[PDB]
RNA sequence: GUGGGAGAGGGUGGUGGAAUUCCCGGAGUAGCGGUGAAAUGCGCAGAUACCGGGAGGAACGCCGAUGGCGAAGGCAGCCACCUGGUCCACCCGUGACGCUGAGGCGCGAAAGCGUGGGGAGCAAACCGGAUUAGAUACCCGGGUAGUCCACGCCCUAAACGAUGCGCGCUAGGUCUCUGGGUCUCCUGGGGGCCGAAGCUAACGCGUUAAGCGCGCCGCCUGGGGAGUACGGCCGCAAGGC
């Protein structure tokens, strides 16, 4: 009910979960997908296949709206991070752009034990 | 801190003579300035420790001059003394 | 008195009678702490790497003075008080270090 | 490849204000390169590392970038 | 003395962006998170993910190093003020003024204590969920003292180079920081690696000595008992010598 045709795909990627939202070129949602929305539930959520279904899953949630040309951004490392690109370019949307935006502090603040 | 303009001033006001630069009365002049320069710079700042170690580095250089004037030469150490306000 | 360089960056939306203003503003802030001006380099609009006050450029100044030295960080003091005044940063002046010379 | 002070002029070093030649000691994002990509020397990189955070204040270089592939 | 030089040396103020958390709004459905799997937890009062705006505290990515400074502890954004140490060139000045150093005095990571703040993240104790034969633990979700700041205590350590300080002497090669120089190099002062003579029980050390010597201080004399008992000094206490 937007009929967008054009916008971003930012791609958060974790060990645990990967998960994708489909906005308009200003940053706003239009929908989105994730490894619970698709059947999977524990730890198969962070497995590169669902990280394409799930890229796949909001890849025709935007085709609704109408969705052709898209620009992809992508946050973190995890299993499947490159499954959802490469599930996002046969995706029949023409991919735009990839961009890789993860987050680095700048050693700001203190990282919780697992990760020291 | 201390220009080459106010060095000049007490090397020519306690020189033994033209052109003398090292005597004792010259160090120990040299020296007690510098150590006005930082006791006033201690007053504020009383947690700056490690520029309180070259304070005692200064004071103990310049008791080790006077103490020499002493032996050698009374007389001038009086007269450096009573000139500096010391002891 | 030793001599020093100033950066100040403000908003780049001003008419001119807000930009002199805001410039003659610092020319009274530098007589009333003793800054000798010995020259003036105005780059005025320029593109900025990141945004600086949501705003994507700056009007760009610099002087370089010699000044007496105690003063230098209540003169800092002085200068971002406007708010059209974004950046304010002060360098000891040193000399062109060459490199592949 | 080439290295950076190969590849350039008579330059200041001290000059903070110079984005042009200092976007070519910068990275595709807004890193600094190591010594190895630049050509400098011991010396020379810990100025142009001073000179370009002075930059970054100043909102000459950037202090992070977007990398555009993979 | 003069003239130069490098530096996370210190203190004070100021200040910049990234990131976390929280709040506000926009947009947006059904889960997020987390693990070897999971569950407590959070989510329809609308989270996670996205954009914007705001607040707060703490820590400084790349540069960054096998690097630099410091007496040791230890010191990383940037700017400025105050400031310490040290190194080189000149061969100018004083004319043995030197070295060590029982006491004393001062410094002394972290933790802990007091008063008053501050409190985002992290996190003893503790609250839970798991695992397990059991879990008083490792793994997971929360979470107070505390970590931060000011002022005053505490004086411990693998406080490590497990090597006290200063000097003189005794093959070099090579990597490096920073000066000077007649700038393939030479000459200093630090920081590494090989190794002559030699030392060492051996590993190994070897112009930064653990070599040859000299001066001075500290300390050692089998293990457990025991850094305990007593006494004393110090401390608000914990406890220290
Ligand atoms: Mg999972
Ligand atoms: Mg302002
Ligand atoms: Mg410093
Ligand atoms: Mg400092
Ligand atoms: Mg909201
Ligand atoms: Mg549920
Ligand atoms: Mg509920
Ligand atoms: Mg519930
Ligand atoms: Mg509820
Ligand atoms: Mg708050
Ligand atoms: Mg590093
Ligand atoms: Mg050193
Ligand atoms: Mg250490
Ligand atoms: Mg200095
Ligand atoms: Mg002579
Ligand atoms: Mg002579
Ligand atoms: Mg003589
Ligand atoms: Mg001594
Ligand atoms: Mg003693
Ligand atoms: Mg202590
Ligand atoms: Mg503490
Ligand atoms: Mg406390
Ligand atoms: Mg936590
Ligand atoms: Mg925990
Ligand atoms: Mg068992
Ligand atoms: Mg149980
Ligand atoms: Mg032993
Ligand atoms: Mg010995
Ligand atoms: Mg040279
Ligand atoms: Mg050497
Ligand atoms: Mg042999
Ligand atoms: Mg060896
Ligand atoms: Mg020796
Ligand atoms: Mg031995
Ligand atoms: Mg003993
Ligand atoms: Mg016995
Ligand atoms: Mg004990
Ligand atoms: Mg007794
Ligand atoms: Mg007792
Ligand atoms: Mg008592
Ligand atoms: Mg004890």
């Amino acid at each position: 009910k937007r009929q967008v045709a054009s916008g971003r795909a930012y791609i958060h990627a974790s060990y645990n979960n990967t998960i994708v939202t489909i906005t308009d070129p200003d940053g706003n949602p239009i929908t989105w997908s994730s490894g619970g929305v698709i059947g999977y539930k524990g730890s198969r959520k962070g497995t590169p296949y669902a990280a394409q279904l799930a890229a796949l899953d909001a890849a025709k949630k935007a085709m609704a709206y109408g969705m052709q040309s898209v620009d992809v951004i992508v946050r973190g490392t995890g299993a499947g991070r490159e499954q959802a690109i490469r599930a996002l370019q046969a995706s029949g949307l023409q991919v735009k752009s990839i961009v890789d935006d993860t987050p680095v502090p700048h050693n700001g603040c203190r990282p919780k034990k697992k990760f020291r | 801190p201390i220009t080459k303009e106010e060095k000049q001033k007490v090397i020519q006001e306690f020189a033994r003579f033209p052109g003398d630069t090292g005597s004792t009365e010259v160090q120990v002049a040299l020296l007690t300035l510098r150590i006005n320069r930082l006791s006033e710079h201690l007053k504020v700042h009383k947690k700056d420790h490690h520029s309180h170690r070259g304070l005692l580095m200064m004071v103990g250089q310049r008791r080790r001059l006077l103490r020499y004037l002493q032996r050698e030469d009374p007389e001038r150490y009086r007269a450096l003394i009573e000139k500096l306000g010391i002891r | 008195m030793r001599r020093y360089e100033v950066n100040i960056v403000l908003n780049p939306n001003l008419d001119q009678s807000q930009l002199a203003l805001e410039k003659e503003i610092i020319q009274r802030a530098l007589e009333n702490y003793g800054a000798r001006v010995e020259k003036v380099e105005e780059l005025g609009l320029r593109r900025l790497a990141y945004p600086i006050a949501k705003d994507p450029q700056g009007y760009f100044l610099w002087y370089q003075v010699e000044m007496p030295e105690d003063r230098v960080n209540d003169l800092a003091r002085e200068l971002r008080i406007r708010d059209n005044v974004r950046r304010v940063m002060v360098v000891k002046s040193q000399e062109p270090f060459l490199a592949n010379a | 490849k080439a290295k950076v002070k190969a590849t350039l002029g008579e330059f200041d070093l001290r000059d903070y204000r110079n984005v042009e030649v200092l976007k070519r000691f910068l990275s595709e994002t807004g890193k600094i390169l190591p010594r190895r990509r630049t050509g400098l020397s011991a010396k020379e990189q810990r100025i142009l590392a001073k000179t370009i955070k002075r930059a970054r204040i100043l909102g000459l270089l950037p202090f992070t970038e977007k990398l555009v592939r993979k």
